[PDB]
């Protein structure tokens, strides 16, 4: 159940904005 | 550690984080991977 | 019961504005009452606002203080709702060390224009069964499994590196970018979660498809693109705030391809609002600034909330209408705020007291709203907590007269404490 | 599709052949006296031959100084550099005024670069070393030529190289089936990544994948790239810097805005004209727009007087509706147009006048057409006369408010009832006045 | 002079590998029976193939 | 071509003959015989570079040619002599303070003229070997007279394998460093290869001896040295302008090295002229500093330039004749230009219309200058090229009466405009 809970608190976390989104905003 | 946004940026994505969420292991099926023997029931290079 | 971030504050009761679809107001919707013409005036430019087709456009809310103008341009913020950026700041913000009036306004512009970029990817993903010895130039192969699927993959040396670089091990979940060929691990296989625990987390198998086609899109405003092309780390500015003043030919660029975007179809644009409220705190200058900014294309539609008289500009000894320069006031339209009579005072009394969760009697609404007509409608707002408060330490369920006389004698108004302080000026500093 | 600014129908300054203003047209009515002083601007600018010289527009506001700068803009076209400013602009808290003045400055100075690049592409068929008994005498293992054979989807072509390009064909990891380019100048190999074709659906590795190259072995034709002065001197004061102690140290640091030496810009006017004399690049200088000059301060005027008598400046337009006001800067110095009489002794001054009712109606009618509103001639009429007592501005911003109304009453046209209700609804700056007094 | 040029070796087209169940272009191989395969339940397919066949032998 | 026609694009010199006097029209300059003679006398100080902090000031009222004087001061003055021109405004700096922008002006005109021996080897390459497994290799150079086989040592051969010496090539190698400089490719070997190659210009074969010395000249300012030796790759800083506030005692260590330097045959003092123009933008402080940054044996010749009679100094309630502070303007001279008459308002405008390029009749000069004198001379200079533009659109030939008025009526002067603003007063901002 603490793994549960840890692992639960760690798949849940979204970044705010995320390398997806910074790569695609760049300028070439 | 929850509160550390900052630090998220390094490391996933939010497509990612959807990813996880809906595939983060279940609990029930913690137990049930805890109860179970190891299935190493690799059926081995064929080459067929 | 549990007390989160947002709680009772002076605008959370109001939910919207509450007019018809024929944008006729109704006198009480949506935790707003009265006000009627600059509710109505709010509607059109809120469907303005939402057509989103005419650039820069300005408006301006007047009237004395206490008559609703950051009420309405709260319930228009919530009418709005999320996703059509909607920027509120004060006159006082934009005076920063860190960059120009200028700047300011320029970021707080790009902040109210919202950019959703749609983007394919075409990644694989899979738990790894298998990376087996590459010593030979090395070649090795990757068996990656779905819960339908499993392939084997035959790496070449930079995938090579990036695996061992990763330390890829069986069992364990990655996603590979096919275009990049980037290797992200995201979970550990659920053959375990069966001993360990670490900054590790647990995922169970992909289902379906090793490889996925996927279209994500990404929300962010001009002012993010630009502060993210403003340095190499520069997305690290949009948690410090330390901007510094983005180069001009950067915006042009990010203008341009944002144009390309939207051709390409790759890009929408959304159009937002930027409430500035206490707008006659802003100087000539940037009031000279927002005569032209608002002249781009990409500029969104300005709200901004004043209640002065007739003052001098800021910077300036000039007496203008709303401390705002006459060339500036051309170019909006002016939203005016009737003040209330004594049925809107106490039906605004009514919802603030429904949002305090405060229960008063009819003769206690009778005195509240004369007080209230007599010193202000804020202090009003402000006597119902007081007298909640005073009726609860009295082991009481409604609030009655004597608890508003009491906290009305406990707490004063603005014109009781100037004359209790006239009468004792001297003893006051600085007159 | 296109959203629409106040500016976005002034397509021109709607001049005749012989330089004579129309009634109405590209979307300007009216002002024709100064439609065609602008004409005649447009025709200095193309001359390409004046620098720093310096027009203002003086008038009321709202009588078509920005329209007139625009049409200017749109006259000229895309390919000259129309650098909008605003006074305000120069009070960067990073450089000074001066700087940000010069920097805008450099700004309209275009420069069309043009590098004729010679690359021989394809995917490497063969690479065989040409053995002779060449030397001057040696029992070695001699050889006088590479022969390299590039297959691109057009054809195949046996390219014969120095001898020395042995050392990069290895240096890039080029073997046989890889595309590569050969600078037919600099004779440097360069491996994009293995043809396509030698790619099964089996194999993890990417960017190492290339189609083949289309066309000839022989081409990369001409790279034309418009670039502003600026430019240059920003790319030259501060180096890009990504290989080294400079990479991660300044990219820590806060890349901050730089006053620009006088000493870098000589040397990139010297590196522009030995590149205009080579046939490498075109100068194509802009106009500068300084929209609120009256925001300068007066040492900003005072800078002006400088930058206006150099060799190397653009055309700049100053805008300003100021009557006789104290010039920023001074305490009690008042100049007509908050601008100090030496600036206004080295500009021509194009004065805008008041419109008409006529020209007023005319302007709304051009309006509500470029915003997409159909306006009964009643609703055209009343509006009109609205502007008449309010401003141009005010009935101009009564349309679309107004097409909202009528659409939710079911109509699409404005009608007379439609803009009435948007009057009372809306207040002008005058109405706005009296109710505050 | 070898090692600077070795030269040669033909870079030999792979093969265009097919799916035997739906007889479309392969983007899968199995681990197990390196067959190419498809889809998913051509590797069903295939995975109760090999069964069968060494159930058989 | 980026050079184009400036204001005083005309100006060549001060147009004085060997007698310092001047010549009514020379060199693009008209009249102006008094105060143009005293600039002269002024540029011969410059030359001689003996005299150390002198300071002239050119007084008179706008548009009677400052500017000009000191164009044509800087055109007789060559490039070799620095010149710096600024203008008051652009010492006020986020990056520094005023005394600093005013040292660092002060230096840039100031030149340290350097001559050093150097030791190359010029030669055209008929051979080059090098075998490689420590590197062997020999080398034949020749000029017209002589051929000589050099056996290179590792660090030679290094220096020619980066910059890439064939056969054909016209070098020159430095031999305390090294370095390789390629001149071109030579008229024998000339062609080269069989090859991929490009196209193909040759240089000459060098003359006499392989080794022939030579001494070098090598100018830089004193503010470079600063700049240099201040910062650890400052270098960049010169550039940029990035250098804030570079430290007293490092300047005091480059004076007293560039004296040792001077001593010992190294160095040349060449003593330029820094001109201030609008220093009534300059305040008290730069004034005061100012006074004692003439005192310093490394001064250059200070021109200053201004159109202010009896007017406040900046910084300053005090009226002063120039904006400048007494105390100032008793350490330097005063060049007083005197308004125009017809004639040399007539003959200006003919050479502005020689350099653009423009033929107009004599009613339109008898015109022009009327209107010159009426108005301003700097009016009638555009009403040059306006006036070409309008006869090019009517497709004629010579600048006629005709154009002029038509230029006249489209273009205001200052007095117009005004009186047209006068008439409509109400309708312009803040009057
Ligand atoms: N229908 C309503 N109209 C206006 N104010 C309302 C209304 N209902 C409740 N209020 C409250 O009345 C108070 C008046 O504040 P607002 O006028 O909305 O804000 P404001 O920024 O102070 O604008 P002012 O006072 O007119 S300058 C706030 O506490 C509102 O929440
Ligand atoms: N002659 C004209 N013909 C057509 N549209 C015009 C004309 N003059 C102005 N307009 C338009 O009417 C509106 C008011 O003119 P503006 O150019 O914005 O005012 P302005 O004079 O440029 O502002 P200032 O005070 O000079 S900075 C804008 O939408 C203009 O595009
Ligand atoms: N010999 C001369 N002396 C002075 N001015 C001249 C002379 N010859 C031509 N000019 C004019 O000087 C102009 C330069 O601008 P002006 O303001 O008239 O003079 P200036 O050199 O700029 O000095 P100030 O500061 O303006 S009084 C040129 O456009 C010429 O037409």
């Amino acid at each position: 159940d603490q793994i549960y809970l840890v692992n639960e608190r760690r798949c849940s976390q979204a970044p705010v904005y995320g390398r997806d989104l910074l790569r695609i905003c760049a300028l070439p | 550690s929850m509160f550390d946004l900052i630090g998220l940026e390094n490391k996933i994505t939010r497509h990612e984080a959807e990813l996880l969420s809906k595939k983060k292991i279940p609990r029930k099926l913690m137990e049930e991977i805890s109860t179970s023997a190891a299935p190493a029931a690799r059926p081995a290079a064929a080459k067929l | 019961d549990v007390t989160r971030i947002e709680r009772i504050g002076a605008h959370s009761h109001i939910r919207g504005l509450g007019l018809d679809d024929a944008l006729e107001p109704r006198q009480a919707s949506q935790g707003m009452v009265g006000q009627l013409a600059a509710r109505r005036a709010a509607g059109v430019v809120l469907e303005m606002i939402r057509e989103g087709k005419i650039a820069g456009r300005a408006v301006l809310i007047a009237g004395q203080p206490g008559t609703g103008k950051t009420a309405i341009a709260m319930g228009m913020a919530q009418a709005l709702g999320p996703d059509t950026p909607f920027t509120a700041i004060a006159g006082s913000e934009i005076f920063s060390l860190e960059m120009s009036k200028t700047e300011a306004l320029t970021q707080a512009f790009r902040r109210s224009i919202g950019v959703r970029i749609k983007e394919e990817t075409e990644i694989i993903e899979g738990e790894v069964v298998e990376i087996q010895i590459d010593r030979p130039s090395k070649v090795g192969k990757l068996t990656l499994k779905t819960t339908e699927m499993e392939t084997i993959y035959d790496l070449g040396t930079k995938m090579i590196e990036s695996l061992t670089k990763d330390k890829v091990q069986a069992g364990d979940v990655i996603t590979i970018d096919k275009a990049t060929g980037k290797i992200s691990k995201l979970g550990r296989s659920f053959t375990r979660a069966d001993a360990m625990g670490s900054q590790t987390k647990f995922v169970q198998c992909p289902d379906g498809e090793l490889q996925k086609r996927k279209e994500v899109v990404h929300t962010v405003s001009l002012h993010e693109i630009d502060v993210i092309n403003s340095r190499t780390q520069g997305f690290l500015a949009l948690f410090s705030g330390d901007t510094g003043e983005i180069k001009s030919e950067v915006r042009e660029q990010i203008n341009a391809k944002v144009a390309e975007w939207r051709e390409e179809g790759k890009a929408e644009i959304i159009p937002g609002v930027l409430f500035i409220d206490e707008v006659h705190m802003l100087d000539i200058e940037s009031f000279s600034f927002l005569n032209r900014a608002l002249e781009s294309d990409m500029a969104p539609v300005l709200i901004m909330a004043t209640n002065r008289g007739i003052t001098r500009i800021r910077g300036t000894s000039y007496q203008s209408p709303h401390g705002i320069p006459i060339d500036l006031l051309d170019r909006l339209l002016i939203v005016s705020t009737t003040p209330y009579s004594e049925k809107d005072t106490k039906q605004i009394l009514r919802i603030r007291c429904e949002e305090e969760d405060v229960e008063m009697s009819e003769d206690a609404y009778t005195v509240l709203t004369r007080i209230g007509l007599e010193t202000s409608l804020r202090y009003a707002i402000q006597l119902i907590t007081a007298a909640s408060l005073v009726c609860r330490k009295r082991k009481g369920t409604e609030v009655q007269v004597d608890d508003i006389k009491r906290v009305y004698s406990l707490f004063l108004d603005e014109s009781r404490s100037t004359q209790y302080m006239k009468e004792y000026q001297d003893a006051f500093l600085f007159n | 599709t296109q959203r629409i600014a106040s500016h976005s129908h002034v397509k021109g300054l709607g001049l005749d052949e012989s330089g004579l203003a129309k009634q109405a047209a590209s979307g300007l009515v009216g002002q024709e006296n100064a439609r065609e002083a602008c004409g005649v601007i447009v025709e200095l600018i193309k001359s390409k031959k004046m620098a720093g010289r310096a027009v203002l527009l003086a008038g009321p506001p709202g009588t078509g100084k920005t329209a007139l700068a625009l049409a200017i803009a749109q006259e000229l076209g895309s390919k000259v550099p129309f650098c909008p400013m605003v006074g305000s602009e120069v009070y960067s808290t990073e450089i000074k005024k001066t700087e940000v003045l010069m920097e805008n400055f450099r700004r309209a100075i275009g420069l069309r670069i043009k590098e004729t690049k010679e690359v021989y592409e394809g995917e490497v068929t063969e690479l065989t070393p040409c053995e002779t008994e060449n030397p001057m005498g040696g029992y070695g293992k001699t050889i006088s030529h590479v022969i390299i054979g590039l297959k691109t989807a057009k054809g195949t072509k046996q390219l014969k190289l120095d001898p020395s390009i042995f050392e990069s064909l290895q240096k890039e990891r080029v073997e046989a089936g890889d595309v590569i380019y050969i600078e037919a100048n600099s004779g440097a190999v360069k491996r994009q990544g293995r043809c396509d074709t030698y790619a099964t659906e089996f194999d993890l590795e990417a960017e190492e994948y290339v189609p083949l190259p289309k066309g000839d072995v022989h081409k990369k034709k001409e790279i034309i790239q418009d670039v502003t002065l600026h430019d240059l001197d920003v790319a030259n004061a501060r180096p890009q810097g990504g290989q080294d102690i400079l990479s991660m140290m300044g990219q820590l640091m806060k890349p901050k805005k730089t006053e620009i030496t006088d000493k870098l810009r000589g040397e990139i006017n010297k590196v522009v004209n030995k590149y205009i004399d080579q046939g490498i690049a075109e100068l194509v200088p802009g106009v500068l727009f300084v929209d609120e000059v009256h925001m300068l301060d007066i040492e900003c005027f005072t800078y002006l007087h400088r930058a206006l008598e150099s060799s190397i400046a653009p055309i700049v337009i100053f805008a300003s509706n100021r009557g006789n006001c104290v010039i920023r800067g001074t305490e009690d110095i008042t100049s007509p147009h908050g601008i100090p009489l030496d600036l206004l002794d080295r500009v021509m001054i194009i004065r805008t006048m008041l419109y008409t009712p006529q020209e007023m109606k005319q302007i709304i009618k051009i309006r509500a057409q470029t915003e997409g509103i159909n306006i009964s001639e009643e609703a055209l009429n009343h509006l009109g006369e609205i502007g008449t007592k309010t401003t141009l501005r005010y009935s101009v911003q009564l349309l679309t408010p107004a097409n909202l109304l009528a659409k939710i009453n079911g109509k699409d046209s404005i009608e007379k009832e439609h803009v009435e209700e948007i009057s009372e609804l809306f207040y002008d700056a005058k109405s706005s006045a009296k109710i505050l007094a | 002079f070898e090692e600077w040029f070795p030269q040669g070796r033909p870079p030999k087209v792979p093969v265009r590998e097919v799916c035997p169940v739906t007889h479309r272009p392969a983007l899968y191989r199995d681990p197990v029976t390196d067959i190419p395969y498809a889809t998913a339940r051509a590797f069903k397919i295939i995975r109760e193939a090999y069964k069968k066949y060494i159930t058989a032998h």
